[PDB]
């Protein structure tokens, strides 16, 4: 935290976050959503983190370089040490990218290590090689280098991210599942895990050892669990919630703005909400009922009549403003609604599927009061554009992640966020054999023009074959994009630090403080 | 990584 001059700070450091749900895991090996990121970020500090603008910058690694990034070395501070007062060692890395490549993890991130390309990354995962073959060495306890496959000149950018944070060797193979228990906990970010309770809360405290505790301001933070984003924003309300979760009630929404309205945070966010459709699954494997589910959503009324947020009515999986892509606006998506449904119409009586004879199938959400809205929405404008059934079913949070994994699903209300800010952020995710690739959406074509974006003499080179990745996705229908986020939030008034500038939302309690109010 |  850097507080400003003006700020006269509160007597109480303390802070109150909605987390949206209750998260799948505290180990960073088995995690990959915002809420678990939320709570990582927090605890794990990995090589690089992000400032407050978003920008890598120095984390455990105090300096970094490459040679023609491919070989990349990084430089630790010597006063990083972990919660127990042990020091964070290049060792502590080796292990841990050991740990997340390592089949045996099952991490639904273990594909992250594939999109640095580290060396060995394939035959480790496919288990033809050991973890140990992994292209990571600690020099010396504070020298870690890195070596890829091929030049990789965003590498960097990828490191900020909680699956690449390190994880203590000793609590891990001493108590494996029951690490995370907070008495048994070992973390090396500005804060420790004082309290966890399952569907309540979860109670964070300063880490007094973390290299950089002199500027820690707030020494308690509280994430709660709620999905019901009408309960976060009365919580709020009442004066129990400092920052809510970033989903905001369509309900209550237009009211906010008009009533608190500097307590209403809208800022550009890196995230594409999208349906996701099982591809490999009958009749979904067919492009024509692809392409019909996608050309029959009106973005238009969910966009702007229905939500009305703020959010741009989406084309493709890559929001348009990552740094780097250069997207080119599909046809389709240039007609008349009315134009896309006849279309539409079309696709699926060729398909056999007609108002007489039609297609029935269940959309999968998880709960939310904003996300079961939208669900309702969607399925009118379907039935009416497209003459489908569609049954409504929603899960909890972790369950409906296992279930993507699992392709245990029709359809599914969807998101991804970056990671980093590239389009292979969102573009590795399709990769045939990815571990987050929850689309079950295998295409060589689409494998062979990202796995040439490494191979490439140029920079230009690069974006034009995003660009052709992104028609290829659109072309197989894999998805249903629907709308580019916008990042809206509630924020006391006395909160300090948040800015609203990063794209990608990586908060850091540590920058944050409570101005006397 | 997945919002909620």
């Amino acid at each position: 935290a850097d507080v400003p001059a003006g700020v006269q700070l509160a007597d109480k450091q303390t802070l109150v976050r909605n987390n949206g749900s209750e998260v799948q895991s505290l180990d960073p090996h088995k995690i990959e959503g915002v809420p678990e990121s939320n709570v990582s970020r927090d605890l794990f500090e990995g090589l690089l983190i992000s400032d407050v603008e978003g920008h890598p910058s120095p984390g455990v690694a105090e300096k970094w370089e490459n040679k023609d990034f491919k070989v990349w070395t990084f430089h630790l501070r010597e006063n990083a040490k972990w919660s127990d007062g042990t020091p964070v060692t290049a060792h502590d890395f080796v292990y841990s990218w050991q740990r997340l490549a390592d089949p045996n993890t099952a991490s639904p991130y273990a594909s992250y290590l594939q999109y640095g390309h580290i060396a060995n990354i394939d035959d480790i995962i496919a288990g033809k090689k050991p973890a140990t073959d992994l292209g990571v060495k600690a020099l010396d306890d504070h020298t870690f280098e890195v070596t890829l496959s091929e030049p990789v000149p965003y590498f960097y950018k990828l490191l900020v991210h909680p699956s690449v944070s390190p994880v203590p060797k000793s609590a891990v193979e001493k108590f494996g599942d029951k690490w995370t228990q907070p008495a048994n906990i070992v973390t090396n970010g500005a804060y420790k895990l004082k309290n966890w309770v399952v569907n309540e809360r979860i109670v964070l405290e300063r880490n007094p050892q973390y290299w950089d505790n002199a500027k820690t301001v707030i020494n308690q933070v509280t994430y709660l669990p709620i999905s019901s984003e009408v309960t976060d924003v009365n919580r709020y309300r009442s004066g129990e919630i400092d920052m809510t979760y970033n989903n905001m009630p369509i309900e209550l929404f237009q009211k906010l703005k008009k009533e608190i309205p500097n307590e209403v945070r809208v800022d550009p966010y890196l995230c594409t909400y999208y349906y996701e459709i099982n591809n490999q699954k009958a009749p979904f494997n067919d492009v024509r009922v692809r392409t019909a589910l996608k050309l029959a959503l009106d973005r238009d009324i969910i966009v702007n009549k229905v939500k009305n947020q703020g959010d741009l009515p989406a084309y493709s999986y890559t929001p348009p403003y990552t740094d780097g892509a250069k997207l080119v606006e599909p046809e389709w998506f240039k007609w008349s609604q009315q134009k896309r449904n006849e279309e539409a119409k079309k696709l699926l009586a060729e398909a056999g599927f007609t108002a007489d004879k039609p297609l029935t199938f269940d959309l999968l959400y998880n709960t939310s009061d904003l996300h079961k809205k939208l669900a309702i929405a969607v399925a009118s404008i379907w039935k009416k554009n497209l003459g489908v059934n569609v049954n409504l079913e929603n899960q909890e949070w972790k369950t409906f992640l296992d279930t993507r994994h699992q392709g245990t699903f029709d359809v599914a209300r969807a998101g991804w966020c970056a990671d980093y800010n590239e389009p292979t952020s969102f573009l590795n995710t399709m990769l045939s054999d990815s571990s987050n690739n929850t689309a079950h959406y295998k295409s060589p074509a689409f494998d062979k023009l990202i796995a040439d974006t490494l191979k490439v003499a140029d920079d230009t080179q690069r974006s034009e074959l995003y660009a052709k990745a992104e028609q290829q996705l659109d072309k197989d229908s894999a998805i249903v994009p629907v709308y580019y986020y916008v990042n809206a939030r509630l924020v006391k008034p006395w909160v300090g630090g948040y800015t609203g500038k990063d794209p990608l939302d990586n908060i850091y309690v540590k920058n944050l403080y409570i101005i006397k109010h | 990584v997945k919002p909620g």
